[PDB]
């Protein structure tokens, strides 16, 4: 229940008050805990100030804003950091048109070396018409990930997902293909297999 | 034998992975090699 | 099952090894900072060569404490360096044990 | 597959041809890279169709050969051709020597950048007339320095050697370059050019 | 600190230089010598130019 100046102010207070030195002791321990984070994770300094600046707003989290400390925050900073080591050289600027709104699909593709219509499909498929936040990103990853995990394309992965097996309720419905539907559904799926 | 190869092999692994991370951890190191790129810069400019 | 007499087959398989993974590069990521404002100049009580001489003396002053920060700065990160190297040496002498 | 009636590769297209899925594994390539033959080629048609004639299966088939053949991936290729001398064509509308004049100029340059050790991207790159898309960060630590440091005293001069020179320290700092000198000479070489 | 009370030495000068030769337009301390980016390191060669 602090802020810097505060903190400074009963800093310079020669512990005046009993029970306040309890929570500042934590307050040191929570920055010894968030530098440990931080190092382990082996974040450096831009995206850091890139993230800080920008609130986390850039990140997302569930049903909490910027970031608390839970076990969600740690996994997706980790993400976001092993995929902006990935990203190369340019991905730095990446994070520049990340800190503004401009990161824009076709120029992500193309940064990203892939090809723009499967970002197309994923992002027709996750749902996400924009990447607001570091949630749309990571999950346009993950779609990603699974199409080239089954070396495929993401609309019959999005088809796949979408057949809820509950044959006629029991669920939301019966997403049941059809028998032509059934074949084409197969026919591309194998499409991409060796001889 | 065989399992004893194959455990050097990973223990290859081990040197060639903390060698990459040392050369992340080299990269990430204060003194990289953006600061001396400012610092030339500066000093030469302020030289001429 | 076109086998032997006693179940040994007749075909054998190939192993498709794979192509291995990629090890990753680490670039220099960097982020623009500005630097300090310009702060308003009131005026002094000392004549132009006096002031001269001594804010001389002390930019020299701190000329030399920023290369003796840059001094320590380098000996500190050379030791880490080691530091981090004897840690790997002790793990990989537990496995060629 | 030898029946001539239209079929779309367009990779978004629902409900996709067996003859598209024949092709897709016959080529040994996904859509998307298939696509983007399709553009290469130039057989493209409206909503990403084409004939299903002898000659386009054909010309694609090539095409992925000249890929496996030299070792680089669809889109490897089709950036080499971008930057090749022959762009600006179609595979397509090729007079017939300019095939092996082409194919010649294709090893030519592969096994070059075998012994040089450098990649497509790198080369894509290092070549094109295409620029990033935005403002970098660099170019902004670029302003926030030269700004300050120079004026426009001496930028309406003539002596364009001069002001090379005094630009030299910057970008060869910002640029992580060897010398100020090599600064200097790459900035002579650029107004040799003249890019924007 | 010390950087801090040398900016402000550095700026008295120049008002004291503005005042002896009556000319409130010359400045040449224009900032920047902070520079956050490397922890606000080698300012002292700005100052000395």
């Amino acid at each position: 229940g602090l802020d810097i100046a505060g903190f400074m102010t009963l800093v310079l207070k020669e512990s005046l008050n009993a029970n306040e030195t309890t929570q500042l002791v934590q307050f040191c321990h929570v920055m010894a805990q968030l530098s440990l984070s931080v190092q382990t994770l082996r974040l450096s300094e831009a995206e850091l100030s890139v993230l800080v600046i920008s609130g986390f707003a850039v990140l997302g989290a569930k049903n909490q804003p910027a970031g608390q400390h839970n076990i969600d925050t740690l996994f997706s900073l980790y993400r976001f950091h092993q995929w902006i080591n990935g990203l190369g050289n340019p991905g730095s600027d990446t994070l520049d048109m990340l800190r503004q709104q401009t990161l824009t699909a076709d120029r992500l593709a193309s940064v990203m070396g892939l090809d723009i219509s499967m970002v197309t499909q994923a992002m027709v498929s996750a749902g996400v018409n924009q990447l607001q936040c570091w949630q749309d990103i990571n999950t346009v990853l993950q779609w990603i990930d699974v199409a080239s995990a089954l070396h495929t394309m993401p609309s019959v992965i999005r088809t796949l997902v979408n057949i809820r097996y509950v044959t006629a309720l029991n669920k939301a419905e019966s997403n049941l293909p059809s028998w032509d539907e059934w074949q084409t559904l197969a026919e591309n799926m194998e499409a991409g297999l060796s001889t | 034998r065989r399992e004893a190869a194959q455990m050097q092999v990973e223990y290859q692994e081990t040197q060639q992975a903390h060698t990459q991370a040392q050369l992340e951890l080299l990269q990430r190191k204060f003194t990289n090699k953006a600061l001396y790129s400012w610092m030339r810069g500066k000093l030469s400019a302020i030289y001429y | 099952h076109n086998l032997s007499i006693d179940g040994q087959p007749l075909s054998l398989a190939i192993y498709a090894e794979p192509t291995d993974p990629k090890a990753l590069l680490t670039s220099m990521v960097q982020a623009s900072q500005g630097g300090s404002a310009v702060l308003p100049g009131t005026l002094s009580l000392y004549r132009f060569p006096v002031m001269l001489e001594r804010t001389r003396n002390l930019v020299a002053q701190l000329t030399q404490f920023g290369t003796s920060l840059l001094s320590m700065a380098e000996h500190d990160d050379a030791d880490e360096l080691t530091t981090l190297l004897l840690q790997q040496g002790m793990e990989l002498a537990t496995q060629s044990i | 597959e030898a029946d001539g009636n239209t079929v779309s590769i367009d990779p978004d297209e629902e409900q996709s041809t067996f003859a598209r899925s024949a092709l897709m594994r016959g080529l040994g390539v996904n859509s998307g890279e298939l696509y983007q033959l399709g553009k290469l080629a130039g057989v493209l048609d409206a909503q990403n169709t084409i004939t299903l004639s002898v000659f386009v299966i054909s010309s694609l088939y090539r095409l992925t050969l000249l890929a496996r053949v030299h070792q680089l991936t669809v889109n490897e290729l089709c950036m080499l051709y971008g930057l090749s001398p022959f762009n600006g064509k179609t595979t397509a509308s090729l007079s017939s020597g300019e095939l092996p004049r082409l194919v010649i100029w294709l090893y030519q340059v592969t096994q070059w950048l075998t012994e040089a050790e450098i990649t497509t991207e790198a080369i894509w790159l290092l070549c094109t007339p295409e620029f990033s898309g935005n403002i970098s960060p660099e170019i902004s630590n670029l302003l926030n320095n030269l700004r300050p440091s120079i004026s426009e005293d001496m930028a309406q001069s003539h002596n364009r050697e001069l002001q090379a020179e005094i630009l030299a320290p910057f970008i060869a700092a910002t640029l992580h370059l060897a010398s100020p000198d090599m600064a200097r000479y790459i900035l002579l070489w650029t107004d040799n050019l003249r890019p924007g | 600190q010390f950087f801090d009370l040398t900016q402000s030495f550095c700026l008295m000068a120049q008002e004291a230089l503005r005042r002896e030769l009556t000319d409130n337009g010359v400045t040449f301390i224009r900032g920047g010598a902070w520079n956050g980016t490397t922890a606000g390191l080698m300012a002292g060669e700005t100052l000395l130019l």
